[PDB]
């Protein structure tokens, strides 16, 4: 909500408001942004937490949503998302876990991920093949850089690949002050030990750590969350 | 009004908290989520982000249909709405969405009533009910703070490997049988037909080691069937002792 | 009915199909390499006669096959089947004047020696030099609407960005314009232009797998 508002808000407002500069300069805006990197940032709950902060329309689109038991439904959901998004009011679409479906095996005999690459590369067909992409874009993100799709190098495709490293004390302090920017924070949380113990913990698991900190705070007697309760929640879940 | 609507409302307060024994840690971890968030709503809103959503109860049956009964009895006198899993998989599919939306509408009529799904362990006809069931429980349309708990025997893991890291958490077990825990279930079976209090409960509880809640429920059930069969007036273990050791040993052979 | 444009050094010929397709295409019919999964028993014959039968029924048909390296034991038997269907498609009594396709790949060792046989890929031209004069031409006739500083050199930007395509160089210059529009100015110092050429072009060289 705090450490990413310029690329987001500018990247969603400029293709509709800055059209005058687009006609005066002849420059198209970027379309795809990739919020990749090692886990621990919480791109799902924090990116979705920022989609409501965009104040625009939002439409959910997850992994098991596109993948159906029947065949041919992937194109139906792609053209449906282009009906509501491309035809209806401008909505925001944020997908996640794109690297797990970007596998390119050598043996073409049994792989569902390549049919997910038929729907996915069909969307890339409807983005590279369709030049007028000034309307609703496509936003994707991955939790690992093990198998990166090499065919994502285009302005309409995922171009602005913003790398987010391991959530160090500075980064964990940023996303944790975004996650704890409104709640009752006592003036004694140094965030040093508890931000150091947050290893291999995604933003959802760190939110669960915040809940577990929100559990014993009734029997501790203090109505405000303390410093040691975070690491107590870490050592409580694992 | 279908039978599921008139039967869906829970009444007749069943087994109470007096059966606290054995698995006390997890029953507290699931009691502080059904009792505390509704009884003390102000210090959970002022305490931080949101109160705990719920837990999960899978694994062995053990003392099933007794802990949800405990959650019904220990209610704050505002009875909640529970759903059985047998209504999900039935003939003439498609009505599951109208049902799962009409019970949420009844929850809106009942000032955000708590919704519980019992025995979830009961293929597009299922994919629509589980994907739309996630789109309704995990959706913010009805409510996101009422109740989420799946107490069942089998998890039927279709997409929990990636749908577990989120609003649902606290992977724990259901219960486990102990030696000294059964005397509380006997103490709540004292609330049944008047049994002669001269028979010590520990004497009946120490002669059935490693007996789950269903096995002792079959003790106080088959002992009742063979008690009314004997055509007597009062229940004494000197008469149906063969029913007791027969029902714990003949059933202990395979279970 | 088919042409092969492979380059042993470098990759990015799919962006060349996007250069010809972005210059003059006029016929939209795309086929992706992810439609030959063949997870079933195998019936690609009716898919070839059906889709190419629709290519017979439809006059606008220009195909661009890309990313064929990863799809090239019975791993090769399906390739011999679909290839025998290709021979069935441009060796029978077929309307060859209406069909048009282009195959692309990424490596010079996975060039499908079965496809290297004539009849399948007739016209094959190795690209050892990415047409520096056609690249300079594409920059001269694509550098019109983009406004830059007065002091500008074309041969320097051509020489610093090579190996992929001239339309990719157009993407480098329009990328420098996409940064100049972020710096809310029409003409700026060429330092940021060299940062877009070095960082963006070298980022393409790094992530061009």
């Amino acid at each position: 909500l705090d450490k990413q508002i310029q690329e987001l808000v500018e990247a969603i407002v400029l293709p509709m408001n800055h059209k005058e500069k687009f006609e005066n300069l002849g420059i198209q805006p970027p379309k795809g942004v990739l919020m990749y990197g090692p886990p621990g940032t919480g791109k799902t709950l924090l990116a979705r937490a920022c989609a409501a902060q965009t104040k625009a329309t939002f439409l959910k689109l997850a992994g098991p949503q596109l993948v159906q038991m029947f065949i041919g439904d992937g194109a139906k959901l792609v053209r449906d998302a282009f009906a509501l998004a491309k035809e209806k009011a401008p909505s925001i679409i944020f997908i996640d876990e794109l690297d797990a479906i970007g596998t390119k095996r050598f043996d073409s005999e049994k792989a569902g991920d390549r049919e997910v690459q038929r729907t996915m590369l069909e969307l890339l067909n409807q983005l590279d093949g369709f030049q007028p992409n000034t309307q609703v874009k496509v936003i994707a993100a991955t939790n690992r850089v093990d198998i990166l799709d090499p065919a994502l190098l285009r302005s309409g495709r995922l171009d602005r690949k913003i790398e987010f490293p391991m959530p160090n004390e500075e980064a964990r302090a940023r996303i944790m002050q975004i996650h704890s920017r409104k709640m009752n924070v006592s003036p004694d949380v140094n965030y040093e030990e508890l931000a150091r113990c947050t290893d291999d913990f995604n933003g959802a698991q760190c939110k669960a750590v915040c809940v577990e900190a929100g559990m014993i705070a009734l029997r501790r007697g203090a109505t405000e969350l303390t410093h040691e309760d975070y690491m107590e929640g870490i050592l409580e879940v694992q | 009004d279908p039978t599921v609507t008139m039967m869906q409302v829970e009444e007749k307060p069943d087994v109470t908290y007096s059966d606290v024994g054995g698995c006390k840690e997890q029953i507290e971890k699931l009691r502080e989520v059904v009792e505390t968030p509704l009884l003390h709503p102000e210090r959970f809103v002022n305490l931080g982000i949101e109160p705990p959503k719920g837990v999960l109860l899978f694994g062995p049956p053990g003392t099933g249909k007794t802990l949800c009964a405990r959650a019904v009895a220990n209610r704050t006198d505002a009875c909640f709405i529970r759903v059985i899993g047998s209504e999900l998989v039935q003939k003439y599919v498609g009505e599951g969405a109208r049902m799962v939306r009409e019970l949420f509408e009844m929850a809106r009529t009942k000032k955000a009533c708590l919704i519980f799904f019992d025995e979830i362990d009961a293929d597009n006809e299922v994919q629509r009910t589980m994907l739309e069931l996630i789109n309704q429980l995990d959706g913010f349309d009805p409510r996101g703070n009422i109740k989420v708990l799946m107490a069942t025997n089998r998890p039927d893991t279709l997409d929990p490997a990636l749908m577990r890291p989120g609003r649902l958490d606290r992977k724990i077990e259901f219960s486990l049988p102990d030696l000294e825990g059964r005397t509380h279930i006997f103490k709540i079976h004292a609330r049944s037909m008047s049994v002669e209090r001269d028979i010590r409960f520990e004497l009946l509880a120490r002669l059935c080691p490693n007996s789950t809640g269903a096995e002792i429920r079959s003790v106080c059930t088959e002992a009742g069937m063979f008690a009314i069969r004997a055509r007597r007036k009062i229940a004494t273990e000197k008469d149906f002792l063969e029913a007791v050791n027969k029902v714990i040993k003949s059933y202990a052979k395979f279970s | 009915k088919g042409c092969l444009l492979y380059g042993p050094p470098g990759t990015g010929k799919t962006l060349l199909a996007r250069a010809v397709a972005s210059q003059l295409d006029c016929n939209f019919l795309k086929v992706v390499s992810s439609s030959i999964v063949d997870k079933y028993i195998g019936e690609s014959a009716r898919l070839i006669r059906e889709m190419f039968n629709y290519a017979r029924d439809h006059q606008p048909c220009i195909i661009f096959m890309d990313e064929i390296d990863a799809i090239g034991t019975s791993a090769d038997r399906e390739i011999q089947r679909t290839l025998m269907e290709l021979l069935n498609q441009m060796d029978g009594f077929d309307t060859l004047h209406r069909v048009k396709m282009i195959m692309a790949t990424n490596r010079p060792d996975t060039l499908d020696p079965a496809l290297l046989r004539p009849g399948r890929l007739d016209r094959k031209i190795h690209i050892d030099l990415p047409n520096e004069q056609a690249r300079l031409d594409i920059l001269k006739i694509h550098a019109g609407p983009i406004t830059k500083h007065g002091e500008i050199d074309y041969e320097a930007i051509v020489k610093l960005s090579d190996g992929f395509n001239g339309a990719d160089l157009r993407n480098v210059c329009t990328e420098a314009g996409m940064f100049a529009i972020r710096a809310d100015h029409d003409f700026v110092v060429q330092e940021d232009f060299m940062k877009a050429v070095r960082k963006v072009a070298d980022s393409k060289k790094l992530e061009s797998k």
